[PDB]
RNA sequence: UUGACCUCAAAUCAGGUAGGAGUACCCGCUGAACUUAAGCAUAUCAAUAAGCGGAGGAAAAGAAACCAACCGGGAUUGC
RNA sequence: AUAUUGGCGAGAGACCGAUAGCGAACAAGUACAGUGAUGGAAAGAUGAAAAGAACUUUGAAAAGAGAGUGAAAAAGUACGUGAAAUUGUUGAAAGGGAAGGGCAUUUGAUCAGACA
RNA sequence: CGUGGAGGUCAGUGACGAAGCCUAGACCGUAAGGUCGGGUCGAACGGCCUCUAGUGCAGAUCUUGGUGGUAGUAGCAAAUAUUCAAAUGAGAACUUUGAAGACUGAAGUGGGGAAAGGUUCCACGUCAACAGCAGUUGGACGUGGGUUAGUCGAUCCUAAGAGAUGGGGAAGCUCCGUUUCAAAGGCCUGACAGGCCACCAUCGAAAGGGAAUCCGGUUAAGAUUCCGGAACCUGG
RNA sequence: AAACUUUCAACAACGGAUCUCUUGGUUCUCGCAUCGAUGAAGAACGCAGCGAAAUGCGAUACGUAAUGUGAAUUGCAGAAUUCCGUGAAUCAUCGAAUCUUUGAACGCACAUUGCGCCCCUUGGUAUUCCAGGGGGCAUGCCUGUUUGAGCGUCAUUU
């Protein structure tokens, strides 16, 4: 019956990370160490690069670079054969 | 010899075939874009040291300079002809 | 608590707009293996951790 | 053979390459044979399909029917020829789903492009 | 529907007009929306829409290029997009670069064109 | 993989009394928690002996050694009781070793040279071959290993002006210089005497 | 008084640039322990795993302040 | 030249074939638990094509019985084949604090072969 | 002997029904095991010489999944307590209404709030699940509706406190420090020249400080928010 | 004797083994080098005629324009003539473009959709006011410019 008394938060969410893992008497997130530039990545851990690393979402510019490349950063239109 | 974790570094040449492919398509590559030349310098011959292998002859890195002039010509010219150099 | 954030709002936004089943006119399409949507919520069964 | 580098000779793939392709592929993997009457007319054994386009049957329980096409659902690989259904039970009707490799076609609809095509596919139409 | 190469042509000020019209109509059919079950029409216009103002950001694109035309810093989304690598590496003319030294080098003594048979 | 089932947090509890001193799998609430992993017996738990890369795939041989098994194999063709026990309908041509013309090997054409061939007599073999067309036993069927038809003759050529590229395609049939003569093309399954056709040039090469 | 020069500064100064992710491979820095040594302690596991920095399509190294001690060889890297 | 469990595009296999193989062959690092770090699944198949059962009848309905589609409903979205524990109905048999097994035989059921 | 795969072979079996499965129906072999007939089933498979392996199970307080006895058993028993008629509908110990009986007995079984929850709030329709009975009812299911502000509050203040820049250390991730070994910032006339001032960031209270609003009415559901009327505060 | 218990056959049930498939997985090999301050990876919120998710996508929102293909999509509805055709589709390709709040994250801050500064312009009756619209304001560093300080050295003066 000691728990009548959890309706305290520490942990709220990240707006990087949506995680809900923003801790708030120290200001810092734990999943990818917001305010900190520098993203969390640890090596110990290969599920969580696994989770959170490319392809995973949109990839909305980098889904094109390779068919950029392929055809060579180009510019202008076609010819209308 | 194998106390250590040698489980991870383990290399296995079953690429021995594909290099070799890869290898004679790149000869074959060079040539043709150097198309007229020999694909190789003219290396010279040398007596080897190390009294063991002194009997032999070996296919050394350069010829000289002093033997280029006694044929009477250049390095200069030497290296763009398809022959070789050391200098040391 | 009724003093809530915007973003709390929008997120409820995201759940109440989640929680409809599956409109029955994709029953019938071509190849569909989707029959119940099961990412479906109520609010006393899970909660959604904010 | 395969004699070829680039090219697959695999199950998982092919289906692959089937199922999931686009329309526009579909567009020739449901190509058809033609008469032998407009294969001596036009100098060429097969094409694409198209929904104007009349045809007969050779083989399936519908064999000897014929007409023409209403739809072509690519979505199945089917074609719907009219005049080829089944009642359902309550007086109501359905498509039948054919592949085109199971037709033979009497007669086409051309188009500037459709004539363009035969002379790419060495034409003797006219 | 509407054609882009019908809009090419147009003015500005066509294309506003046009443009506004297509605004009232789609906000007409929003609510007829609520009466009907659904009104397909609505697709195409919201599309026409898409296709004039599309036009329109081309052509002032293409008459700012015509501004800025043959000179140096020109803007920031005018110019090549490429990569930041292949932005911020050598060209071609400052790779062929090259001291005088190894100019006189490479035109005195260049690879010759040999072969062996005799 | 180096790492099936490595992929788990698991560990042992202890002393119990419906359990197992199994390493079981931490957290809660999915089904897998408390199931058991690292183990050659558990559902999703690693394998005994994961494989390696590293077996003895290719196994060296000595050269003499392949060298006497390809001249035996080549001696198998003279006698013809090898050859009608392991296959080869053979019974109504009339000599062993066969030996053809070297203007064989100018040939540039499939038709011509399946005629050649049913000309000499090698119609029972290349119609046993085209229909012992059967499937594959087992799940070789989607590993790329689905069709299986009998073995047929195999041309010797001294030197190739197209008749490599005319039996390419018509099954059964192999075709094989005399330098090359693969072990495995003449002698299948260990078994010898595969029907050869040789060619004057190719026979006399053989000295 | 005026004025060259030096040094140090500010500018929503003109123009430019770096960060961050990824991180199998690669260059560096810091750097353990279980285990093993019938036990134990320098030692081994290890100049490794972890941590940190920094790059590319390869990087690094590299035309000798070398190996030698032979009739001397001849950059580097890999096998 | 050499390394390459990451990435992009390709080719193969004496590999695994749904409790195996990646943890995932399906809307998977999804659902879900945890304050969080992090942990972390189960789940494939109708049929060629829904032709997915109108219509008659009973019942409140689910549903049933009929009829009907279809090569088959002994495939009705609880769907391929559908084993075993275990469970029911029918048929046969036995039975006083044990059962099961072994050697031989009786009773009852059941059964293959040859007479030319 | 047997199993998954592989090289050959039996021009092997195969919709006129492969494989698997069932079978107190038969044959073989001492035995592992094989073979056959019938039924079911619907698409691949086997005999032989050789090969290669993730190769054979009663057991591991084994693993995963499933299923049994125990058993229609324990038990649904704290919270005084429910009763009668009508409607609904097919059906009411339980829904709704109406007549009686009781209770919480105002430091409540009342009405509002904070944290937390997040459409649970209201209607309509509806029960296959959920409400450890049943259910025509419901916080359950489907479809929708609904949260109105110059004045309540947050924002503003600073509290204990955490925390930039300067700078200095640290191999380094980043750390000590919060006005200090700083050229930190803006004006006031007045003809580019004179002159004055002194800080130091910023963040942290929906319960502390703080500018100002009441009533009545209104809806299925909210009001110091809307409507009707009537005042106030600040800045122009 | 029935019932009950118990063995078996058939038939039916629970349950999903076995058999046969398999757009997947692993392993090996080959080839190539392409993220980002011109604002990435990632996250959030929204987008469809009728959708919750996966996939795609950004208020131009399951997509715009360009090009090739040359008559679809498809569960229903509907535009369907656009069908000898500057033209259909959830096509393919992709070279112009848009890209909300965010994120290294960039005016300050950010458990808040809070608080400012500058400038061009439009409207509301306006010289003052209110609002809208558009573009801007990070830090370290480099080169350069423009502007200054210091008796720090120096030449020339009341
Ligand atoms: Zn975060």
């Amino acid at each position: 019956p000691s728990f009548g008394k959890r309706h305290n938060k520490s942990h709220t969410l990240c707006n990087r990370c949506g995680r809900r893992s923003f801790h708030v008497q120290k200001k810092t997130c734990s999943s990818c160490g917001y305010p900190a530039a520098k993203t969390r990545s640890y090596n110990w851990g290969a599920k969580a690069k696994r989770r959170h690393t490319t392809g995973t979402g949109r990839m909305r510019y980098l889904k094109h670079v390779s068919r950029r490349f392929k055809n060579g950063f180009q510019t202008g239109s076609a010819s209308k054969a | 010899h194998f106390r250590k974790h040698w489980q991870e570094r383990v290399k296995v040449h079953f690429d021995q075939a594909g290099k070799k492919v890869s290898r004679r398509n790149a000869r074959a590559t060079r040539a043709a874009k150097i198309a007229p030349r020999p694909l190789d310098l003219l290396r010279p011959v040398v007596r080897a040291p190390t009294v063991k292998y002194n009997r032999k002859v070996r296919a050394g890195r350069g010829f000289t300079l002093a033997e280029v002039k006694a044929a009477g010509l250049t390095a200069a010219y030497a290296r763009t002809i398809g022959i070789a150099v050391d200098h040391r | 608590a009724a003093q809530k954030s915007f973003r709390i709002k929008q997120k409820m936004a995201k759940a109440k707009k989640q929680n409809r089943p599956l409109p029955q006119w994709i029953r019938l399409r071509t190849n569909n293996t989707i029959r119940y949507n099961a990412k479906r919520r109520n609010w006393r069964r899970t909660k959604m951790n904010i | 053979a395969k004699q070829s580098l680039d090219v697959s000779s695999d199950r998982r793939k092919a289906r692959k390459a089937y199922f999931t392709a686009p329309s526009s592929q579909r567009r020739v993997l449901l190509s058809a044979p033609l008469s032998k009457e407009l294969r001596a007319q036009y100098g060429i054994k097969a094409l694409p399909i198209r929904r104007d386009d009349e045809v007969l049957v050779v083989r399936g329980s519908k064999k000897g029917q014929e007409g023409k096409i209403s739809s072509v659902y690519r979505l199945k690989f089917a074609v719907q020829v009219d005049k080829v259904t089944k009642e359902k039970v309550n007086g109501a009707s359905v498509p039948i789903n054919l592949h085109p490799s199971k037709l033979v076609i009497t007669k086409l609809h051309l188009d500037k492009d459709r004539k363009a095509l035969i002379q790419r596919k060495g034409g003797k139409l006219e | 529907g509407v054609k882009a190469y019908e809009l090419r042509t147009k003015s500005k000020e066509q294309l506003a007009s046009q443009l506004v019209d297509l605004k009232k109509e789609l906000a007409e059919l929003k609510v007829q929306k609520l009466s009907r079950p659904s009104l397909p029409k609505i697709k195409t216009v919201r599309k026409s829409i898409a296709c004039v103002l599309t036009v329109i950001n081309e052509q002032q694109r293409e008459a700012v290029r015509q501004l800025y035309k043959g000179k140096k810093y020109q803007p920031k989304d005018l110019r090549a997009k490429k990569t930041r690598a292949l932005r911020r590496a050598l060209t071609k003319f400052e790779a062929s670069q090259v001291t005088e030294k190894q100019r006189k080098k490479q035109i005195a003594f260049p690879q010759r064109k040999y072969a062996i048979k005799a | 993989s180096e790492k099936a089932g490595h992929q788990t947090s698991a560990e042992s509890w202890g002393t119990g009394r419906a359990v197992a001193r199994i390493p079981r799998v931490g957290g809660g609430g999915t089904g897998r928690s408390g199931q058991g992993a690292f183990g050659n017996m558990c559902r999703g738990g690693r394998m005994f002996a994961p494989t390696k890369t590293w077996r003895k795939w290719n196994v060296k041989v000595n050269h003499n050694e392949k060298r006497y098994a390809t001249a035996s194999a080549i001696a198998a063709t003279a006698v013809a009781s090898l050859v009608l026990a392991r296959g080869h309908r053979v019974e109504k041509i009339p000599e062993i070793p066969l030996v053809v013309s070297t203007d064989l090997e100018s040939i540039q054409k499939t038709k011509e040279a399946v005629a050649a061939l049913k000309a000499v007599g090698a119609h029972s073999d290349l119609l046993k071959v085209l229909k012992s067309k059967k499937l594959r036993a087992g799940k070789g069927k989607y590993r790329n290993r689905r069709w299986t038809q009998r073995r047929g003759p195999l041309v010797v050529y001294a030197e190739d002006n197209g008749i490599v590229k005319a039996l390419r395609n018509v099954p059964g049939v192999e075709t094989a210089n005399v330098a090359s003569l693969n072990l495995l093309q003449l002698a299948p399954g260990a078994h010898l005497g595969r029907f050869v056709i040789w060619t004057e040039a190719a026979f006399t090469k053989l000295d």
